[PDB]
This record gives C-alpha cells, sequence and structure tokens, in this order.
C-alpha cells in the first residue's frame, strides 16, 4: 500500500524555522514527482511545491519562494521540506502528495479533495 | 447460402449507415470545455447556448458544427476521464485570472502544465480564456491586488514590447494581464515541440467573440494540422 | 516549313515546267540537269543562271555557272565526260553543323537517364505506399496519382524515342500520347498544387465534393485540349509523323500546360508566405524552417518551369536555347525522382511503416 | 479519530503479519517444475472495420462468434467474427462511451460511459432492430465496466468510487457496494456469479460478495491506478493492469499477491488485461500501443501482439479460447489467433 | 471523517478476521487447473486447422 | 513554350533539313 508519513510539524513563532520530513512506503520513490501541499484552516487544498524525479527540477509556489527549499533523498525514500522565515498565514496541514503516475511530467489530482496518493500530513501552526 | 446472404444484405444496409454517419462524424468539430465553475466557464457556455455526467452545447459558425462538452456531476480527479478527450478539436481551458485555495490562479497554472505535458493531450491544443479580465482590472486599479505578495517575479517581468494594451487600459492593468498569459505561455512554449499550441485570449464571460475566438483557433488548429501531415512545420 | 517531300514534288514540277518549255556561231541547245532549266547559251561564252528560288538550301542571290561551246554542245569537264558546271554559289551557305545533333544527342541522353531513374524511383514508391494500408489516405491517393502521371510521361517519351527516332498511325499515336501525358503530368503537379491550397484556405472542407472532382479534372481537362489538337492537326495539317509544327495549332497543347505552370507558380508563394505567418505566430530559426519547407516544396510544385516558362520558340544553336534545353531537361527529368525521394523515401509516415515492416517480418 | 487511526494501523499491521505468514514459497520456485509454453507467435486472422474513433470497450458474445463493440464515434457495432458481418449499430445517445456488455444469453448489449446511465438494449425485438429497452441511472460519475448476470441483473462500476448491482426489469439498485476511495474502472463477475473485483484508481482492488453487499477482501501491492481487472478462469484467483507498468496476479484465498509481470522496457501501464482459457496465458494491454501476451505461470513475457497503431483500449478471450479480439484507439478491431 | 474512520476501522477488523490457505496449496490449484485445461484452449495450445474457424 | 515539345518540333525540324541537305548534295555530287 501507497503510504506517506509526514513528520516534524509543530508550534513556532513568526520568522522561526522549521524542517518538515516525509517517509515514502510502498512504492519506488525515485520515479515520481513529488509535491508539497498544504490546507489551511477554513481553506481548500492549496499546492506549496514540486520536485521531479530526480530532483533536479524544482518549483514553488509564489508565497513560499525563497523561504522554503524542497529536496528530497532517494537513498532514504524521503521528501524534506525546509520552512524559513515563517508568517503567520502560514499555519496549515501539510501533507506529502504524489504524482498519480510515473516517469510522467504531468501529475494530476495532487490537490483533490479525496486523494488515494497524499499523506495524512502534519500540522504547522505559527 | 441463405444464412450468408441475409447476413451480407443486413451488413450492407449497416454499412451504408455508417458511411452516411462517417461524413457527419468528419464534418464536426468536438471541443473539451475545462476550468473551475467560479472562472465564468457557466457564463461561457449560457452565453454560446443563448445565441447527468456531461452537457452538450451543439451550435454553428459559418455553416461548421461546434459540439462542445462541458463536464457536469464528474468528481475532481480527472486523471482518468480526460483521456476521453484526445480526439477533441481542442480543449478550451477557462481561468478566473482576478483569482490570484488562496492561490486559485496557481492552481489553474498546475492544471494547465498537467494538461499540456499529459501524454494524451500531447498532440490536442489548447484555447487558453484568460475569463476574468475585468474583474483584475477593478483588483489592479484599487491597489488591493498586489501580485507581488502572490507572485514575486512580478516586480522584475517586464513588459514585452509586442504587448498590445486595450485604448484607455492603464498600463498597470496591462502588464499584470500579460504577466499572467505570460506565465501560462512559459509552460506552453516549454516541452511544446509543436505538435500543440495553446492561444491565450483575453476574454470576458459576457464577450460576445467567444465563438468566433474559438471558431479562429479551430481553423487554424487543422491548418497546422495539415502542414505537419505534409511535414511543413 | 517545306519538307523533302515538298521539295521532290517541286522538282518534278520544275523538270515538268522544263520539259513544256522544251516542247514549245551555233548557240547551245536548252537542257534540264534536274536543278535549272537551261536556256540557249551563247556560243563561246559562259552562261551564268542565278539559283533557283524552288530549292530551300540554295543561296537565291548566288550564281551557277555552265560552259557552252561554239559548236552548239555544252562543254565538258576537261578528262571526262561529264558536262561542266559551277554550283559553289548556290551552295556557300551549307555546313557540317555536328555540333546540332551533338547537342540533340547529349539532351538525349541526359533526359533519358533521368527519367529512367525518376520511374524507377517512381515505382518502389507508388508499389510502397500502395503496400500499407494504413498510409491510404486522400493526400497519399493523390500523390499516387501523381506518381501515375510522372510513370506514364517517362514511359511514354521513351516509346517516342524509339519507335519516332529509331506518317503511318504508329508515330501519330506515340506523338499523341506522348504529348496527353506530358499535359496530364502538367495538370496533375497542378492538382497537388491546388489540394494543398484548399486544404489550407478550406479547412473545414467536404472530400466528397473535390477528390473525384479533381481527379477527374487533372486526368481529363489534358485530354479534351489534346483531343482537339488531334482532330484540328487531323483537318489542317493530317502530314508526316505528327512531331512538326503547323504554326499556331502546337499552341493549343501547349497554352493550357502553360496556364497550370503560371497557375502553380502563385499557389506556391502563396502557400510558403501562409508558412511565414505559421512560423512567425509561434529569431533566424523561423527563417530556416521557411526555407526548408519552401526547399521541400518546389519539387512538388513545379516552380523549376517558371524560370523557362515565357520563353519563345528560339534558334536551336543559340546559348538561351542550349542553356534552356540543358536545364529544363535535367529538372524535368529529376523531378520525379526528386517528389519520390521527398514525398515517399524520407516521409516520416513511410519511413515509420517501413520500419516497423522489417522489425515484425525479422 | 486518534484511536481509530491507530487501531486502523494496528489491523493492518496484523494483515500484513497474517499475509506474509502464510508466504514461505513464492509462485516462480514451484512453477519451475512447469515447462515453459515458448513464443507465441500468433497473427491478425480478422481485421475490423468501421469504428470512426477509439474503441473504448468490447465485449464477446458466449458463442464465441458475436461480439459487441463500443466507440468514441457512438456507434455499438455487433460483428460477425467469422464473416466479419456488422449484425447491428446501434446509435449511442453519448457518444461517450467507456464501456459495453454483452448479455449471457445475447439478448441484450449494454452501454456506459461520461453520461452517467447504463444503457440496456435489446437484440431480439419483434421488429428485429436494436431500441432502448431500459435506462438505469444512479452513478455520480463517470461509467468505466459493467457486466451482465443474467436478463435482469447487471453489475456496473462508476467514477464515483462505487459500484452498483441493477435489476434491469424496475430499473432501481438491488445492491450498492461502496468502500472504495478512487474511481473505480473495471470489474469482473466470478464464473459462478456470486463474488466480483473490482479495481479502483487507489491501487487496490476489492472482492465483492454480490448476495451480501460486503468487500469481503482487499488486495494491494500496485504502486499506481488500476485500469483493467479479470478472474482466473478457475474463479479463485484474478490480475490486474496498473499505470506502474505491471500486471499482478492475486489469489483470493491467499489475499495476498501471488505473481507481478513487469519488464525494464516497459515504461507504460497496462489499460487491458484478460485471461485465456486454460489460464496459462495472460494477455495484456499496453499504453505503447503494444499488446504482450505473459506466461502467468512463469512470469515471462511469451509473445507480442504488435500490429494495432495506437493505444490498445480493451482486449476479450473467447469462452471456448478459439479467439482473441483487441479493440485500440486506431479504430480497428483485430481477431487473433 | 470520525464515521470514514469508523468504517474503516471495521472493514479492517472484518478483513483481518478474514481465513487465509497456505499460498502453496492456492499454487498447487492453480497448478491442478492449468494441467487439467492445457489442451483445451487453441491459444496455448496450436489449434487445430480442420476445427479453426479463422 | 513547353521545352520537351519544343525540343521534339526543333528535332523534327532538324531531321527534314538534314535529309534535304543530303538530297541536295547527292544530287550535286552526281552533277558536279
Amino acid at each position: 500500500q501507497v503510504q506517506l508519513q509526514e513528520s516534524g510539524g509543530g508550534l513556532v513563532q513568526p520568522g522561526g524555522s522549521l524542517r518538515l520530513s516525509c517517509a515514502a512506503s510502498g512504492f519506488t520513490f525515485s520515479n515520481y514527482k513529488m509535491n508539497w501541499v498544504r490546507q489551511a484552516p477554513g481553506k481548500g487544498l492549496e499546492w506549496v511545491s514540486d520536485i521531479s524525479q530526480s530532483g533536479a527540477s524544482i518549483s514553488y509556489t509564489g508565497s513560499v519562494k525563497g523561504r522554503f527549499t524542497i529536496s528530497r533523498d532517494n537513498a532514504k525514500n524521503t521528501l524534506y521540506l525546509q520552512m524559513n522565515s515563517l508568517k503567520p498565514e502560514d499555519t496549515a496541514v501539510y501533507y506529502c502528495a504524489r504524482c498519480p503516475a510515473p516517469f510522467t511530467r504531468d501529475c494530476f489530482d495532487v490537490t483533490s479533495t479525496t486523494y488515494a496518493y497524499r499523506g495524512q500530513g502534519t500540522q504547522v501552526t505559527v | 447460402r441463405n444464412e450468408e446472404k441475409a447476413q451480407r444484405e443486413a451488413n450492407k444496409k449497416i454499412e451504408k449507415q455508417l458511411q452516411k454517419d462517417k461524413q457527419v462524424y468528419r464534418a464536426t468539430h468536438r471541443l473539451l470545455l475545462l476550468g473551475a465553475g467560479e472562472s465564468g466557464k457557466n457564463t461561457i457556455v449560457k452565453q454560446m447556448r443563448i445565441l447527468s455526467g456531461i452537457f452538450e452545447t451543439k451550435f454553428q459558425v459559418d455553416k461548421v458544427n461546434f459540439h462542445m462538452f462541458d463536464v457536469g456531476a464528474q468528481r475532481d480527479e480527472r486523471r482518468k476521464w480526460i483521456q476521453c478527450f484526445n480526439d477533441v478539436t481542442a480543449i478550451i481551458f477557462v481561468v478566473a485570472s482576478s483569482s490570484y485555495q488562496t492561490n486559485r490562479l496557481q492552481a489553474a497554472l498546475k492544471l494547465f502544465d498537467s494538461i499540456w505535458n499529459n501524454k494524451w493531450l500531447r498532440d490536442t491544443s489548447v484555447i487558453l480564456f484568460l475569463n476574468k479580465q475585468d474583474l483584475l482590472a477593478e483588483k489592479v486599479l484599487a491597489g488591493k491586488s498586489k501580485i507581488e505578495d502572490y507572485f514575486p517575479e512580478f516586480a522584475r517581468y517586464t513588459t514585452p514590447e509586442d504587448a498590445t494594451p486595450e485604448p484607455g487600459e492603464d498600463p498597470r492593468v496591462t502588464r499584470a494581464k500579460y504577466f499572467i498569459r505570460d506565465e501560462f505561455l512559459r509552460i506552453s512554449t516549454a516541452s511544446g515541440d509543436g505538435r500543440h499550441y495553446c492561444y491565450p485570449h483575453f476574454t470576458c464571460a459576457v464577450d460576445t467573440e467567444n465563438i468566433r475566438r474559438v471558431f479562429n483557433d479551430c481553423r487554424d488548429i487543422i491548418q497546422r494540422m495539415h502542414l505537419r501531415q505534409y511535414e511543413l512545420l | 516549313v517545306m519538307t523533302k517531300e515538298e521539295q521532290i514534288f517541286l522538282l518534278h514540277r520544275a523538270q515538268a515546267q522544263c520539259e513544256k518549255r522544251l516542247k514549245e556561231g551555233r548557240p547551245c541547245l536548252p537542257e534540264w540537269d534536274h536543278i535549272l532549266c537551261w536556256p540557249l547559251g551563247a556560243p563561246g561564252e559562259v552562261v551564268a543562271v542565278p539559283c533557283p528560288d524552288y530549292i530551300y538550301d540554295f543561296n537565291h542571290k548566288g550564281h551557277a555557272y555552265r560552259r557552252c561551246d561554239r559548236n552548239g554542245s555544252w562543254e565538258l569537264v576537261p578528262g571526262h565526260n561529264r558536262t561542266w558546271a559551277n554550283y559553289s554559289e548556290c551552295v556557300k551557305f551549307l555546313t557540317n553543323e555536328t555540333r546540332e545533333r551533338e547537342v540533340f544527342d547529349r539532351l538525349g541522353m541526359i533526359y533519358t537517364v533521368g527519367y529512367s531513374v525518376s520511374l524507377a524511383s517512381l515505382t518502389v514508391a507508388v508499389l510502397i505506399l500502395a503496400y500499407f494500408r494504413r498510409l491510404h489516405c486522400t493526400r497519399n491517393y493523390i500523390h499516387m496519382h501523381l506518381f501515375l502521371s510522372f510513370m506514364l510521361r517517362a514511359v511514354s517519351i521513351f516509346v517516342k524515342d524509339a519507335v519516332l527516332y529509331s506518317g503511318y498511325a504508329g508515330c501519330r499515336v506515340a506523338v499523341t500520347f506522348f504529348l496527353y501525358f506530358l499535359a496530364t503530368n502538367y495538370y496533375w503537379i497542378l492538382v497537388e498544387g491546388l489540394y494543398l491550397h484548399s486544404l489550407i484556405f478550406m479547412a473545414f472542407f467536404s472530400e466528397k465534393k473535390y477528390l473525384w472532382g479533381f481527379t477527374v479534372f487533372g486526368w481529363g481537362l489534358p485530354a479534351v485540349f489534346v483531343a482537339v489538337w488531334v482532330s484540328v492537326r487531323a483537318t489542317l495539317a493530317n502530314t508526316g509523323c505528327w512531331d512538326l509544327s503547323s504554326g499556331n495549332k502546337k499552341w493549343i497543347i501547349q497554352v493550357p500546360i502553360l496556364a497550370s505552370i503560371v497557375l502553380n507558380f502563385i499557389l506556391f508563394i502563396n502557400i510558403v508566405r501562409v508558412l511565414a505567418t505559421k512560423l512567425r505566430e509561434t529569431t533566424r530559426q523561423q527563417y530556416r524552417k521557411l526555407l526548408k519547407s519552401t526547399l521541400v516544396l518546389m519539387p512538388l510544385f513545379g516552380v523549376h518551369y517558371i524560370v523557362f516558362m515565357a520563353t519563345p520558340y528560339t534558334e536551336v544553336s543559340g546559348t538561351l536555347w542550349q542553356v534552356q534545353m540543358h536545364y529544363e531537361m535535367l529538372f524535368n527529368s529529376f523531378q520525379g525522382f526528386f517528389v519520390a525521394i521527398i514525398y515517399c523515401f524520407c516521409n516520416g509516415e513511410v519511413q515509420a511503416e517501413i520500419k516497423k515492416s522489417w522489425s515484425r517480418w525479422t | 479519530l486518534d484511536q481509530l487511526r491507530q487501531e486502523a494501523e494496528q489491523l493492518k499491521n496484523q494483515i500484513r503479519d497474517a499475509r506474509k505468514a502464510c508466504a514461505d514459497a513464492t509462485l516462480s520456485q514451484i512453477t519451475n517444475n512447469i515447462d515453459p509454453v515458448g513464443r507465441i507467435q500468433m497473427r491478425t486472422r480478422r481485421t475490423l472495420r468501421g469504428h470512426l474513433a477509439k474503441i473504448y470497450a468490447m465485449h464477446w458474445g458466449t458463442d464465441s462468434r458475436l461480439l459487441v463493440s463500443a466507440s468514441q464515434d457512438g456507434k455499438l457495432i455487433i460483428w460477425d467474427s467469422y464473416t466479419t458481418n456488422k449484425v447491428h449499430a446501434i446509435p449511442l445517445r453519448s457518444s461517450w462511451v467507456m464501456t459495453c456488455a454483452y448479455a449471457p444469453s445475447g439478448n441484450y448489449v449494454a452501454c456506459g460511459g461520461l453520461d452517467n446511465i447504463c444503457s440496456i438494449y435489446n437484440l431480439k425485438t419483434r421488429e428485429g432492430n436494436v431500441r432502448v429497452s431500459r435506462e438505469l441511472a444512479g452513478h455520480t460519475g463517470y461509467l468505466s465496466c459493467c457486466r451482465f448476470l443474467d436478463d435482469n441483473q447487471i453489475v456496473t462500476s462508476s467514477g464515483d468510487t462505487t459500484c452498483a448491482l441493477w435489476d434491469i426489469e424496475t430499473g432501481q439498485q438491488t445492491t450498492t457496494f461502496t468502500g472504495h476511495t478512487g474511481d473505480v474502472m473495471s470489474l469482473s463477475l466470478a464464473p459462478d456469479t456470486r463474488l466480483f473485483v473490482s479495481g479502483a484508481c487507489d491501487a487496490s482492488a476489492k472482492l465483492w460478495d454480490v448476495r451480501e453487499g460486503m468487500c469481503r477482501q482487499t488486495f494491494t501491492g500496485h504502486e499506481s491506478d488500476i485500469n483493467a481487472i479479470c478472474f482466473f478462469p478457475n474463479g479463485n484467483a484474478f490480475a490486474t493492469g496498473s499505470d506502474d507498468a505491471t500486471c499482478r496476479l492475486f489469489d483470493l484465498r491467499a489475499d495476498q499477491e501471488l505473481m507481478t509481470y513487469s519488464h525494464d522496457n516497459i515504461i507504460c501501464g497496462i489499460t487491458s488485461v484478460s485471461f485465456s482459457k486454460s489460464g496459462r496465458l495472460l494477455l495484456a494491454g499496453y499504453d505503447d500501443f503494444n499488446c504482450n501476451v505473459w506466461d502467468a505461470l512463469k512470469a515471462d513475457r511469451a509473445g507480442v501482439l504488435a500490429g494495432h497503431d495506437n493505444r490498445v483500449s480493451c482486449l476479450g478471450v473467447t469462452d471456448d479460447g478459439m479467439a482473441v479480439a483487441t479493440g485500440s484507439w486506431d479504430s480497428f478491431l483485430k481477431i487473433w489467433n | 471523517s470520525i464515521a470514514q474512520a469508523r468504517k474503516l476501522v471495521e472493514q479492517l477488523k472484518m478483513e483481518a478476521n478474514i481465513d487465509r490457505i497456505k499460498v502453496s496449496k492456492a499454487a498447487a490449484d492453480l497448478m491442478a487447473y492449468c494441467e487439467a485445461h492445457a489442451k483445451e484452449d487453441p491459444l496455448l495450445t496450436p489449434v487445430p486447422a480442420s476445427e479453426n474457424p479463422f | 513554350a513547353v521545352s520537351e515539345h519544343q525540343l521534339l518540333h526543333d528535332k523534327g525540324k532538324s531531321i527534314q533539313d538534314l535529309r534535304r541537305r543530303e538530297l541536295l548534295e547527292k544530287l550535286l555530287a552526281k552533277l558536279h
């Protein structure tokens, strides 16, 4: 089964730092693009960042550009998000999504209401 | 032999009907319509109509039949029912340009990126209807827009010289709208390879020229397909 | 122009006139020497007579000389019984002119080789196109028709070169087939251009209303003008082999062929212009692509014809004639081969089909 | 919710331990006794032409002679595969037909797709033509697969993550099967028509008892969406195709994967799957325009059904094992032997 | 969420309570089926010419 | 003008003129 478990979320004062870790089990990590998404309290799912198979191609949403940094350790099958200079509007539940199909550039349904290959999420309160 | 004769006559009676229906299948252009409901998509459908798991709209321009397939009563996971729409002439993707889900515009960017790079939609053109230009104009004129907080690259982005502003348009409005259009064109141009083309338009929900825009874009799509057949493009 | 048979008939008429004239210190009696009728020559004087006007190859301003003795007998050449004469002045304008025949042979060889190569390549191309069912398309059907027209033109030129240059019907039928197939090849190049132009400018087309019409046009309008030409030739000329000019009548086959040559030039540039737009609405690389498309599209549209389309009938030995003939024959012979290579051999779809067939067969 | 999450994790660990306990021997370590079948050099015996658009679905007849095909051109064409003849040509109200069925009696066909309605057509009218005998609405998503049990009951799978057993005569859901989280892409009745396995877009298949309406077992192991599913002909196993380019054979009585069929050169998903009569071959259609015949016991590919010019959307093996049929997005059906 | 989790827990309980036979027995059953029905499949076995419909 | 038809006409004219000139040369040779 596809299991994505997040850790590292917690309470931090504004301007602090944090690190979200995503452990992936049940699939070959290196063949799937991976995305960090977030759900704000009282709002819908939003896409934070994505990183390709090998990690060469990295993209962030506008609100996290320069601050956060996505990366992935394929040997340990894990996905990292380094959170820097946090803001009170960054409080949300952070889910570690996976693209539906392997070797494919496009990722579809990562931010869907019921996505089967998305983690349970970790709360980050600022 | 009698059974064979009856089977042959039935097959001929069926094949004549299939030949009759081949003409109407090849002469009708099927269009997918995609986008969120808050993006004025339904208003575009209403405008095209006045002039269930899927809704159909039969219209025609210059004696050319267009059959547009709006999607309703379907789940939000499109990765499996989108693959049915590769044979369509085009995918009309409607975007709420002013909706920068606190960032709906980024959701539109990612959905367009997924559509563009889908292996079954890598031969299907996309007609881009940036549909909320008026709301974007009101948001940027009032100064509460501040697209920098939603897109950092807005400060260092400089308006291209090829931009064509509307008469009486605040240059901030034109810069913002062309920034959004260029954000879409950044995905559209990259990994394009000429097998399918994006046609970004600055539309409004109540435009009468939307049908003409689709007509011209579909004509251009067919022309370029014919030119690809002859290896001219 | 005057023929050898016409020259013989005129000579017979002149002989009859001289015989009639004969019937109706000693001057020589009038005599007939199979060229000119000599009047009573003065005794001991040289009689000079202008070269006959009815002879095509004599310089009419020259004079032929004969010697008449004083005994009434024409003087003979010394040391022989043959009568003395001097016809050199009438033949000062005759030259071997073997370079003209050498040039004709060079043209014959070059277009023979070129048309042979084109015919072989087009045979292979049409076999490949017909063998594969997925390739069956209206574009591919019209190509196949173009390839067939090219093959018929080449084989008809070969048949004509065999029979005509080795006034019976076995020559006229060969000439008629040569001209008809030449015109159908021109008009099927025109059909290529028209079909592509209609695809580009009528993208919402109706196939049923044009494909049969295009086919019947390309294969039958060339028949109409050739049939009108044959009838006029049999009515007003009907002389020997039909490969000799008869005035303006040749313009019956040629003027319709030229009407396509102009049109297919326009249908070329216009489409190329459209290509520019297609390359402009999406750098020097767009211009490189436009140039490549133009180079690939010129053999199908027969553009090179427009280079020498508007040159009237010129003198054979002229430099213009030699360059026009060399250029036209070279590219006309190689155009079928060029089309076969471009639109069949290096085509992506056909190459994919060949690779797939070779892989699955092995 | 935390207590329920912990209990679910404990139950998942217990199920994993139970599956691992009974998996001391793999399929290959025992099937090494079974000799390889060699190259399967099948050839296209018939080519059925007439569809103007991608043929999304296709179903055989129990007589192994007639078959029905469904296409995006909105035609349900019934072909006599023996003589290539077309028996009926039903125009569909919805062009987007993503599935079709042929009743075991042969009297009725069915079709469904992006219209959320499963339409049942009758081939044995008094007139002799085919009309819209019944319409079964009640799904809130696209129809992905359907299977006839008899002239009165039909089981369908939708894009709303649920399956539905319909009484045709009344038009109401006799049963509703829920439990999947992703869209259900296919289903297949058991030989006894008492259990049926449905694969969904959650990389999982679910085995449902039709009478109880409850999910008996859940089989996992796939990495991406499951596109096609079919029972082993003995009825005590089944096979699944998915987007991770792996076919997977599970057994109901062991609850865990028996075999996997994948190759490094294969980087495209399996869109259709169908066992042969003997259960020794497994025909799987791929996204790379090819269909591959897998030696289901030795797990190695036995042959390639090359010849299709586009994506192979559907397959079907005859009841008597006489012939195979493959539809495709090239609008051509191919009957193979 | 709570109701969905409760339903998932109940289904997991029923799935853990189900019986599972040894995989060797199932593999033997499939082997028996294949060895019994190998000769009846013109796909696995060559088609008899006098009986081939195609 | 069409190139190959013009070459055909010129070849016919050349053959005709050459035959006439050979006949004239034979007549002259016999007469001189």
